[PDB]
This record gives structure tokens, sequence and C-alpha cells, in this order.
């Protein structure tokens, strides 16, 4: 959808494979606050909001 | 059966501002929330546009559905799309007694999800998450404190809720929450027994 | 239906302004998307003079006129006018009242393109610059 | 802009595969309608995108073209057809054609 | 999609001859009142809509208008990613191979680095009579240490 | 998506007896603060 | 440190990238005073494409 109209997941109690996310989206720029997307990929969280 | 007793909470539109937390006793409190709300075509106040959350208790007190859905307003005789409609209500004679009343009146359409839970305190909150729901069940039937057992994906600010009108004197109190700084004190098995609200006077 | 009937003089001066008044019969200023007016000298093809967002106070006008021209509405009478200053005897025209639609108005929404053909226009003031 | 029509003074005769034709000096987004004009009364709209007739044309007139050439179809010559035609648009400000001119012989 | 598309301009024009134009902003994290005129998108630029707020929503037209713009050769996406930490029992992990659950019973005194459910540390632990609630894993203490499990 | 059950077959709804929050029967206070 | 590399790509070599470049191609290191820099080669001069 639009950016006005967007969708939101979020996640509690799964498991996901960060690395077909990544091999699938070529990311052009990213900019993060408070935490790294190497953090991301080698941790647990309590939730993921997308 | 005759007519239906009921009141007029069926045309009554509150805010939903932080949520609220409802005291029940038996008897459970049927909701509608939604986000923008207006009037039907006879020009009573409760009509929910869009996707609609409803809470409806069912199976004699042993289900609790969950619904997001668009609630369209049937044109027959006595229903919200007719030239006579005074209130709605949710009425008993089955798992699905409650539900059927319901659609009786309004025809579900794009139901996102449906959920039942297994079934005293209940409330419910709103975050970036989801909509929570909170229920005393949950811990010790003996005990007060209210636990989470439903995320619902529901993003859209619900801003009213509506307390549906049930037919079947049990009486239930709704409280409004706020965004205030408490004393609570855990025991040793953890449940709390004893808060003092820290806004409430000056000791 | 609207039905838009406009009112003025036919002989102005030099120098002095030209005021018209075109009142709507069908419905009212607000049900619609902007109203214009349209002149046409005689023989010289037509002419867009300006139009007034029907909610709001935004106007456009036509540059050729050197910020000679306020287009007002007024909900109170239903009607909007027009007000030319410096009028010349190459400004002798006929002007039409015109109205641009909404493409539907349905629940308690209107939709309409950034810019829209005219629909329904007036029958049009035939003025006149002399002495 | 500079819109034109070509065919001038096109008179015609009853009965007919009339064509008209409106050349914008740029491209217009489908942003262009056709309006008639009998001898003294006020403009009547006749289409409002490139071929979307509007109410209550009767069905023998259908336009065509996009972009920088258009044009208007008229085959049923009928006597309340006789008149003047501009061809209008939008996309780059508000301005309307030359007008052409049809006549029976 | 068709081609990309976002709301320019979403205000309230209030009473009178709609002489006042307040613009309706949001909130992070929240959506737009005028997102319900073109949920799937805007058809084209400049597009003008109106509404009629009820007295449940301030009174006065609301106006939204929406710009489009030409769909690219390839999708461009656009994601915020948001996280917390310590707020569930269970948590969302990434495809990591831990290895396999082990036990405690060989290793009660000792420090040991443990990641159970999630929470990761290093820590000794030694059998204990039950405290705190059984179904909510971890018991912290005053400052949001971990003392249970 | 969720099928959400079939469409009610029935033809009219039940009338429903209106009583304000004014009369005795739900005017009813037992405070519960 | 020296190599080719297309510019739609400079995103990976941030620091903190979960992407492939750093965990198998290059990870620079901030020990020292340092600087990355992306740039364009001249066209027509001794550096072969
Ligand atoms: C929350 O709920 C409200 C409802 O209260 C939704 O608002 C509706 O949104 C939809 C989707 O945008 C609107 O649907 C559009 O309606 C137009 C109505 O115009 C004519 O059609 C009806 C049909 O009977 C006539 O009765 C009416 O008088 C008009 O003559 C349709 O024309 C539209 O169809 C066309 O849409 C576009 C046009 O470019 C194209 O895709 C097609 O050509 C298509 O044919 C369209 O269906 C609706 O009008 C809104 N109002 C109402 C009252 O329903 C909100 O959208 C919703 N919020 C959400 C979903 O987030
Ligand atoms: C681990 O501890 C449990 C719980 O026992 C508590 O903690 C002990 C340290 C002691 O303080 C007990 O009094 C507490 O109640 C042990 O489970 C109990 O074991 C005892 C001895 O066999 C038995 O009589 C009880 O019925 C058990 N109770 C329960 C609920 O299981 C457990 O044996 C301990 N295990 C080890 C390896 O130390
Ligand atoms: C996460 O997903 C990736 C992508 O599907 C998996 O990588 C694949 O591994 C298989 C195993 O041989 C290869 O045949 C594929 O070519 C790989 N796909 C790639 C690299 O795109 C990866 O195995 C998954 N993670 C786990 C833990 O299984
Ligand atoms: C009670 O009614 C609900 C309607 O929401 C039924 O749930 C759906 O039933 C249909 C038909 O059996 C299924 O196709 C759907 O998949 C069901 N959806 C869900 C979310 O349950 C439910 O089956 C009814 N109860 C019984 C016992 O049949
Ligand atoms: C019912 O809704 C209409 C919608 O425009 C509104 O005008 C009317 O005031 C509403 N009824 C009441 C009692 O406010
Ligand atoms: C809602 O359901 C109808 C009925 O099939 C469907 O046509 C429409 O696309 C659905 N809308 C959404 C948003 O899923």
């Amino acid at each position: 959808p639009q950016v006005y109209n967007f969708n939101r997941l979020v996640f509690t109690n799964c498991n996901y494979n960060l690395t077909k996310l990544l091999s699938l989206f070529m990311v052009n720029e990213f900019s993060c606050d408070g935490i790294s997307p190497d953090a991301i990929a080698r941790g647990c969280y309590s939730s993921l909001t997308v | 059966l005759g007519k239906l007793f009921v009141s007029d909470y069926a045309t009554k539109v509150v805010p939903f501002n932080n949520g609220f937390v409802v005291r029940i006793g038996k008897i459970y409190p049927a909701f509608m929330l939604g986000s923008s709300v207006g009037n039907f075509s006879n020009g009573v106040s409760g009509r929910y546009f869009n996707h609609t959350l409803l809470l409806l208790p069912d199976g004699c007190g042993t289900r609790l559905w969950a619904l997001y859905c668009v609630i369209e307003p049937r044109n027959g005789s006595y229903c919200p799309g007719n030239s006579n409609y005074n209130t709605f209500a949710v009425f008993d004679t089955n798992t699905n007694a409650t539900l059927n009343s319901f659609k009786e009146y309004f025809d579900l359409q794009n139901c996102s999800f449906i959920y039942s839970f297994n079934i005293e305190w209940f409330g419910i909150t709103q975050n970036t998450q989801g909509v929570h729901l909170y229920s005393s069940r949950k811990g010790d039937l003996y005990g007060s404190n209210m636990f989470l057992f439903a995320t619902l994906p529901v993003y859209d600010g619900i801003k009213y809720y509506t307390v549906i009108p049930r037919s079947i004197w049990a009486a239930f109190y709704i409280y409004s929450l706020h965004k205030l700084t408490y004393l609570l004190d855990f025991s040793v098995d953890g449940y709390i027994r004893r808060a003092v609200d820290c806004g409430h006077d000056d000791l | 239906e609207v039905q838009l009937l406009e009112s003025g003089p036919g002989v102005v001066r030099p120098s002095e302004t030209l005021s018209l008044s075109c009142a709507v019969s069908g419905g009212s200023i607000s049900d619609s998307y902007r109203w214009s007016w349209i002149r046409q000298p005689p023989g010289k093809g037509l002419e867009w003079v300006g139009y007034i967002f029907a909610t709001g106070t935004t106007t456009n006008y036509n540059p050729s006129l050197k910020s000679r021209v306020t287009i007002s509405k007024d909900t109170s009478k239903n009607q909007f006018s027009l007000k030319l200053s410096s009028v010349t005897a190459a400004d002798t025209a006929v002007y039409y009242c015109a109205r641009e639609p909404f493409k539907y108005c349905s629940g308690g929404v209107c939709y309409a393109h950034k810019d829209n053909s005219l629909d329904v226009w007036g029958q049009g003031v035939l003025v006149t610059v002399s002495s | 802009i500079v819109m034109t029509q070509s065919p001038a003074t096109l008179s015609l005769s009853p009965g007919e595969r009339a064509t008209l034709s409106c050349r914008a000096s740029q491209s217009v987004s489908s942003n262009l309608a056709w309006y008639q004009q009998k001898p003294g009364q006020a403009p009547r709209l006749l289409i409002h995108s490139a071929s979307s007739r509007a109410t209550g044309i009767p069905d023998r007139f259908s336009g065509s073209g996009s972009g920088t050439e258009f044009s208007l179809t008229i085959s049923s010559l009928e006597a309340e057809d006789v008149g003047v035609y501009h061809c209008y648009q939008h996309s780059s400000g508000y301005t309307f054609g030359p007008g052409t001119k049809l006549d029976i012989k | 999609p068709s081609s990309y598309s976002f709301i320019s301009k979403c205000s309230r024009l209030t009473g009178d001859n709609s002489h006042i134009e307040t613009p309706i902003v949001i909130n992070p994290g929240e959506y737009s009142i005028c997102k319900n005129f073109a949920p799937n998108g805007f058809s084209q630029d400049g597009d003008y809509f109106t509404r009629q707020l009820s007295q449940l929503e301030g009174g006065g037209i609301l106006v939204g208008v929406g710009s489009v713009t030409p769909m690219t050769d390839t999708l461009q996406m656009g994601f915020i990613i948001s996280v917390q930490y310590g707020t569930d029992t269970n948590s969302v992990c990434p495809m990591m191979d831990l290895g396999n659950s082990t036990t405690i019973t060989d290793k009660l005194g000792v420090c040991v680095e443990y990641n159970l459910y999630g929470v990761s540390g290093r820590g000794v632990f030694i059998n204990c009579t039950a405290v705190g609630v059984k179904q909510q894993r971890f018991v912290y203490d005053g400052f949001d240490n971990l003392i249970g499990y | 998506d969720v099928d959400s059950g079939p469409p009610s077959s029935a033809t009219s709804c039940k009338e429903a007896d209106m009583r304000n929050s004014s009369s005795e029967f739900f005017n009813k206070q037992w405070p519960m603060p | 440190d020296y190599f080719a590399y297309p510019l739609s790509m400079k995103s990976y070599m941030q620091p903190g990238s979960a992407g492939v470049i750093s965990q198998y191609n290059y990870k620079q290191s901030f020990a020292n005073p340092t600087c990355r820099i992306f740039a364009t080669a001249p066209a027509n001069l001794t550096i072969t494409k």
C-alpha cells in the first residue's frame, strides 16, 4: 500500500529467516536509532513491528 | 419471550482514551469498539463505519468472540437499516447464541479475523502493537490482578466504544484508564494486593 | 438542477469598476467545486476570467488581467460576484457565469479532479464601455 | 498555449461523416472538451474528455484523439446541429479554440 | 502499484465563510484522517475531496488533496522497524542456531552463560522455593535485573 | 478474508422496549468506586 | 584499502549492516581514525574498468 495507508505487522512468538528477507530486498539507505541492523540479526526481542 | 427489555446503552457513544477496565459481578459485557462513528438512516446514533471490533460473549458465558468486521445495517423491519429503529441488542434463546442475534441486525463483511477465547475483572488497552485484552481469569480466580490473554491486530486508533445491550439485576462498572504513577506492592507469590495512587492526594 | 442568472449594468465608464452579480438557484454555493467567470468579446472567442473555490477563500485569476479583478462569494445571499477595475473599450464583452461540478457527491464525500470542464452555464450579461 | 481548429468554415449537407479537428501547441493529458454554441446562446458542453460523452448528448457524437491531435466526428447531419464548435483545454491554463462553423448546402 | 501517491493537504475549514484553514496533522505511528478518501491510492494528482465532520469529530469541512508520482522501473519500498525488550514471556528470534536445549542439574552453583527464551546473560542458578507468578517466567528485582526463572 | 458464517435468514428484527436512565429499573445506584 | 564497488550498494558498507558485504567481503575497523569514501574513477586515464 501507500505511505498513508501502511500495513503494520507485529511478531511476538515466532522465528524468522532474516537471511531470506535480506536476500530478496536490496537496501538503498537505512538509518537506525537505539539499535543496529546486525544487533537485530544476532539477538532476540519481545516484539518486532514492521 | 415477547418484546425485549433493554436500555439506552446501544445509542450512547463514549470516548476510548487509554482504554477502560470493567468490574464484572453473573453476566459478561458486550462491547462495540470502532474508530469512526455517525448515525443510522433513522437518525439514531450509534453507527460504526469501516472496520469495527466486537467483543461478544457467547456460549452461556463459556466463550468470548472477537471480530473485526464491517457491519452493514440490514433494511428489514425493526432493524438498523429501516425507517423504524429503536435499539439493537444481543439476546439468548449453542456456542453461536449471541453471535446469531447480532447477525440478525448487521451483516458481517470483510472480517479480518474472528477469534474465540474459552472462559472478575476485564480491561482493554490499545498500543502500537494492537488492541490488548486483559482478564483476571488467567491469574488466580480469587485474585483481582488482570493478565494479558489476547493481542489483536487492530492498528487503527479506536476512539469510541459502545456497550451493546443484552437480554438474557447483574450490574457491571466501567472505569477509565489514565497514565498515572502507582505504588504496587508485590507479595511473595507475586500478586498485587495493595496499591497507592500517587496523584490521589498529598500523603 | 442549477440555473445561474446574473445581474448588473450594461454601460460602464472608463476607469469605473464593473460589478456583476450571479445568483445560483439550484442547490447552493457549497454544492460545487469552484465557480468561474468567462467572457467573450464580440466575435473574438471565449476567455477565462477567473474562479472562486466554493469552500475557502482561495481564488485564481487570468494573469493577463494585471490583478484588476476581484471575484468574491457571499454564502448568505447565495451568490458570487465579479469586480473588474479600470475598464476599457477593449474589455467590452459578454460575461458568462459558470460552474465546475464534482464528479460525485456520495455519502458525505465529494470528489473532483484538480481541473474539470465547465458544465452548467448562465445566459450571460452583455456589458459595454462608452460615454 | 495556442489551440487551433483546422477546417475553418466546414459547410456540410444533411447526412455526412463530419469530422472536426482541434490541435494543441503542446500535448494535453486528454483534458480536452467540446462545446457547441448556437447563434445567441450560452455554450453547451458536448464531451469532457477525449471521448467521454456528456449527459443529454445524442449518441451520434464521438470525438477521438489524445496528446497533440483531436477530432469531433458527426455522421447524421441534423438541422439541430448546425452551429459553432469550440474546443476547450484545461491541461495548462484554461483556453478555448478558435471556433469552427458549419452550415447546410 | 499503479503509481506512488501521498496526501498533500489535510485541513479542517472550520465555519463562517470557510475563511480559516486549520491543517490536521498526525501523531508518530498513527494514520491520517484523509486516508479514508482514496485508501487504495489516488487516481490523479491534485484530486479534491470534501467531507462533513459530525459533532463527534470537531465539526467543519474536511478538505483532502492527494498527489501522484509515476511508478519507477523497480518497485521501491519503505520500512519502519521497531523492537521491544522485556515485554513478553516469549520472544521473536532470527534463525540463529544456538544449539540444543541443555540441562542445569549438572551445573547448579556454577556461573554459566545462558539464553532462556530469548533472555541471555551470565549467572549462577540455584534451586529455590518458588516465588513470584508461575506463568510470568521471569522474576525481576527492583532494578530490572533477573533474579529468578 | 474470514468466512464469518452464512448470512442470517431472519426477515425482520425483534422489537425492543426502550427504557431511559430515568426509569426506576435502571436508575438504581449501587456505588462501587 | 581500495576496491571496486557500485554506488548502489554503498548502504551495505555502513557500520552495523547485517548484509553480505559486512559478513563476507569487508568490515571497517574503527580502532584508528578512519574515513570511508566512494568515488568515480577518471574516464580515460590508466584505470581500467
Ligand atoms: C470507511 O467507510 C466509508 C463509507 O462510509 C468509505 O467511503 C467510501 O469509499 C469508497 C471507496 O473509495 C467509495 O466508493 C466509490 O463510490 C463512488 C460512488 O459514486 C457513484 O456510485 C454509487 C453506486 O451506487 C452511486 O450510488 C453514487 O450516487 C454515485 O453515482 C463510485 O463511483 C466509485 O466507483 C469507481 O471508483 C473509481 C472511480 O475512478 C474507479 O475505481 C471505478 O471507476 C469505480 O467504478 C467507488 O466505488 C464510496 O463512495 C465511499 N463512501 C461510501 C458512503 O461508501 C471509506 O473508504 C472507508 N474507509 C476505508 C475503507 O479506509
Ligand atoms: C529443587 O527444589 C524443589 C522445590 O523444593 C523447594 O526448594 C528446596 C530447596 C527446599 O527448600 C524445599 O523445602 C522447597 O519446597 C524440590 O522439590 C521438592 O523436593 C522435596 C525433596 O525431595 C520433596 O519433598 C517435595 O515434594 C518437592 N516439591 C516439589 C514441588 O517438587 C526438588 O527436589 C529440588 N531438586 C533438587 C535437585 O535439588
Ligand atoms: C534461510 O533462508 C535461506 C534462503 O532460502 C536458506 O539458504 C538456502 O540454503 C539451502 C541449503 O542448501 C541452499 O540450497 C539455498 O541455495 C540457500 N538459499 C539462499 C542462499 O538464498 C537458509 O538455509 C535458511 N536458514 C536456515 C537456518 O535454514
Ligand atoms: C459459529 O459461527 C461461526 C461464524 O463466525 C462459524 O465459524 C465459521 O464457520 C464456517 C462454516 O462452518 C467456516 O467455513 C469458517 O471457517 C468458520 N470460521 C471461523 C473463524 O470459525 C462456526 O463454525 C460456528 N460454529 C459451529 C460449531 O459451526
Ligand atoms: C446525524 O448525522 C447527520 C449527518 O450529517 C447530522 O447532520 C446530524 O446532526 C446527526 N444527528 C444528530 C442528532 O446530531
Ligand atoms: C470485502 O468483501 C467484498 C466481497 O467479496 C470484496 O469484493 C472486497 O474486495 C472486500 N474488501 C476488502 C478490503 O477486502
